[PDB]
RNA sequence: CUCGAUGUCGGCUCGUCGCAUCCUGGGGCUGGAGCAGGUCCCAAGGGUUGGGCUGUUCGCCCAUUAAAGCGGCACGCGAGC
RNA sequence: ACCGCUGAAAGCAUCUAAGCGGGAAACCUUCUCCAAGAUCAGGUUUCUCACCCACUUGGUGGGAUAAGGCCCCCCGCAGA
């Protein structure tokens, strides 16, 4: 959640996207990429965005 | 129907819009008043003051009948004053003047002064006759009220201090 | 294992927050997240992370006016009958520095660790503060579109 | 003044308004004079 | 705007006035003072003037505490102490150096005499707080001069703060106000005191100017 | 809840709190002339006496007083009497 | 509590919705006392303002001093 505010996206659209795009990272390694490669979590969050549809209010 | 009118301007000579302000100045002093923030306010052709709103609400239709009356009330004071006759009665009663304040004799133990403040000036026409005069509205009748309210009412035989013209209620007593 | 940090890896820095036309509760949560390093991604509860927060313009903070009646500030000396009540407009006049403090240490963890935590606050009544030394760059609040 | 839970004009001049978050009854006969309490 | 003086307490004697009434008298030896320090706004964040009083010989003063004089450029005195004054006006009429001796009360003038309480030692409560006591027969057990209850049952389970109970009296700082002055005497340096005067023969007092008069 | 124990009424000593105010303080109405009153509203800062009779609480009485308030706290307080 | 001034929504009127007053032994300051263990441990000042040794050379252990204080001694109206 930290890791992904710097990058200005929320805890909540994240685990979204990187479900749409098909990333089985669990949580406990996908918080130590936030701390030990923070470049390569910023290449994850730009596919987390990337599949996320274009309106997340709109129904589905 | 207040509010959706004009104001004449006979001098005012500093009508000036600066943020939402406003000022006045003409055969008297000058005044200053500022209007909330959904009322806008102009001048017509004539140089007359129309104050407008975003229409249909219950908190912006209470103060644009407010912040006309109270523009109107700078642009009268400042050309035509304001003016309170007041009245004593009751035997023994009266009223002096020593230089710019006013001294009362109500009965008591006591006299009683009142000091003029900064605007209102003071003026006897006999001894149990007086008037208060200045140029804000708001400011002469606050002056007014406060001596109007030296004597408790005493509605058994009259005696205080009152507006002329107007009648207080009358008990019998004994 | 997971990340631990170490002792002498905890970098900080130093924050100046504008109070000038923010509420109360915007500017404690704030301020408060900023002192413990919530917004780092080495945060750890048991280690005291975050940064210094300079609070300056503490007199202009943002309350509505049917607060400053209203709210109360209650306060106890031990003694019976020694509840003294305080209201917000009649600290405001007073002790502007207080009351954007009392919010803020109310929002942190009752616990010993933020009785450190709290050191690191400053909290100013004017529009100048001491502490040019060092170079508190402004942080303004913001908000993550969702 | 009289401060009972229910008001209501009494003549047929008195008038009913609410001021300062309380109704209340003002008319010049002063003995009309009511608020809610 | 405040007058101050620092003193010793001489004892009481007892005078006559025109209207042959008689006054009990505290003699205070108001004694000269100089100034050695004024306390300014802009330096101190409030506005005093120190007083030093009493002679003593200048072996007995550490160094520490005789440097502080030499700036001055006063001998060092016994006791020092400080009259607070207003927001202003300490400058104005208090130089380093002054000597204010006795004679800046008048008479009929109105002073506050503070000091210091004379010692009554570890005190019981009908002593120090004036407490009724039991009876002392028709079967009191041991209980003649003790304070009683203290708190209430289970509800409340303690004794609350402030309970007046027995403990050290005296040595407090009392303030005596609108004391009225009988005498100036400048020749000997006393003030003539109507009343009574916190402390024990020989003890410092501070004499200043009251406000409630 | 307490029976392998939670001591009962009154009085003495020491208290603290509430306001549903007895006094003092500020008021509206009055079938308030004045003096005294009635009724309602605000207000808990301080003050609220000593005796006769009764184990008494309560209550009647005596002499005063600005007035002699009403209640909670194991019907406050027996490792204090 | 209550008495107002100016004034709309509601061409009038209204103490109020914008705005401003008077107003009690209650509240806060003022007077008295405690109080920087107020761990945010404050301020203004003056004084000393200096050596030696050992070791794994460390914000390291000991030794000896300065300013100053304590103990002992003579006592107090300060005091278990
Ligand atoms: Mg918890
Ligand atoms: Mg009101
Ligand atoms: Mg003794
Ligand atoms: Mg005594
Ligand atoms: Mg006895
Ligand atoms: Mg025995
Ligand atoms: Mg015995
Ligand atoms: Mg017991
Ligand atoms: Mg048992
Ligand atoms: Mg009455
Ligand atoms: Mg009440
Ligand atoms: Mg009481
Ligand atoms: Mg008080
Ligand atoms: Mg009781
Ligand atoms: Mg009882
Ligand atoms: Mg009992
Ligand atoms: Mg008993
Ligand atoms: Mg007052
Ligand atoms: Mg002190
Ligand atoms: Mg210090
Ligand atoms: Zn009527």
């Amino acid at each position: 959640n930290a890791a992904a505010r710097l990058n200005d996206i929320t805890y909540n659209r994240l685990i979204q996207g990187l479900k749409a795009a098909g990333v089985e990272v669990d949580r406990k390694n996908l918080a130590d990429i936030a701390i030990s490669d923070p470049a390569a979590f910023t290449a994850l969050v730009d596919v987390a965005r990337a599949a996320l549809p274009e309106d997340v209010n709109a129904p589905s | 129907r207040i509010g959706k009118q004009p104001i004449p301007v006979p001098a005012g000579v500093d009508v000036t819009i600066e943020g939402q302000s406003i000022s006045v100045k003409g055969p008297k002093g000058t005044l200053g008043l500022t209007v909330a923030e959904p009322i806008k306010v102009a001048r017509n052709d004539d140089g007359a003051i129309v104050v407008t709103r975003p229409d249909d609400e219950r908190r912006n239709r209470s103060l644009h009948g407010l912040s006309r009356t109270l523009v109107s009330n700078l642009v009268t004071g400042v050309t035509q004053g304001y003016t309170t006759k007041m009245e004593i009665f009751g035997v023994g009663y009266r009223v002096q003047l020593k230089g710019s304040n006013l001294e009362f004799a109500l009965g008591y133990s006591h006299p009683v002064v009142i000091e003029a403040p900064e605007g209102i000036t003071f003026a006897v026409q006999a001894p149990t006759k007086f008037t208060v005069s200045g140029i804000d509205k708001q400011k002469v009748g606050q002056i007014a009220a406060n001596i109007r309210r030296l004597r408790r009412p005493d509605p058994y035989k009259g005696k205080g201090v009152r507006y002329e013209g107007e009648q207080i209620r009358r008990k019998v007593g004994k | 294992p997971t990340y631990a940090p170490k002792a002498g890896d905890t970098t900080r820095s130093w924050y100046v927050i504008d109070a000038t036309d923010v509420v109360l509760g915007r500017l404690a949560v704030a301020a408060a997240n900023l002192l413990r390093g919530k917004h780092k991604p080495t945060f750890a509860p048991n280690v005291d992370g975050g940064d210094f927060v300079i609070v300056i313009n503490a007199d202009k903070v943002a309350i509505s006016g049917d607060k400053l009646q209203h709210k109360m500030v209650y306060r106890h000396s031990g003694y019976p009958g020694g509840l003294h009540k305080r209201t917000i407009g009649e600290l405001m006049q007073r002790h502007p520095d207080r009351v954007v403090e009392k919010a803020i240490l109310g929002m942190l963890p009752k616990n010993r660790l933020s009785r450190q935590i709290q050191r690191k606050l400053r909290v100013y009544a004017g529009p100048e503060h001491p502490h040019s030394a060092q170079q508190p760059v402004p942080y303004e609040l913001k908000q993550v579109a969702q | 003044v009289k401060v009972n839970p229910s008001v209501k004009p009494i003549c047929d001049k008195c008038r009913l308004i609410r001021r300062h978050g309380r109704v209340m009854v003002i008319c010049s006969d002063p003995r009309h004079k009511q608020r809610q309490g | 705007a405040r007058k101050g003086i620092l003193g010793t307490k001489l004892g009481m004697t007892q005078v006559f006035d025109e209207s042959n009434r008689v006054v009990p008298v505290t003699v205070v030896k108001a004694g000269p003072n100089v100034v050695t320090r004024i306390r300014t706004p802009e330096r101190d964040g409030y506005s005093a003037v120190q007083l030093a009083y009493g002679e003593i010989s200048p072996r007995k003063v550490n160094k520490p505490l005789t440097g502080q004089y030499t700036a001055a450029g006063v001998n060092p005195r016994r006791y020092l102490a400080e009259l607070r004054l207003d927001d202003s006006d300490a400058a104005t009429e208090y130089q380093v150096g002054q000597e204010l001796t006795a004679e800046i009360f008048a008479d009929g003038s109105y002073v506050d005499v503070t000091g210091t309480s004379k010692g009554k030692g570890f005190a019981g409560t009908m002593k120090r707080h004036g407490f009724r006591g039991q009876g002392a027969s028709h079967g009191a057990q041991a209980v003649h001069r003790r304070p009683g209850s203290i708190g209430g049952c289970a509800t409340p389970a303690r004794v609350f703060k402030g309970t007046r109970m027995a403990g050290r009296m005296g040595n407090d700082r009392v303030t005596v106000l609108n004391l009225l002055v009988h005498k100036v005497d400048a020749e000997n340096g006393v003030l003539l005191i109507k009343g009574a005067v916190p402390g024990r023969t020989g003890g410092l007092v501070m004499v200043r100017s009251a406000i409630k008069r």
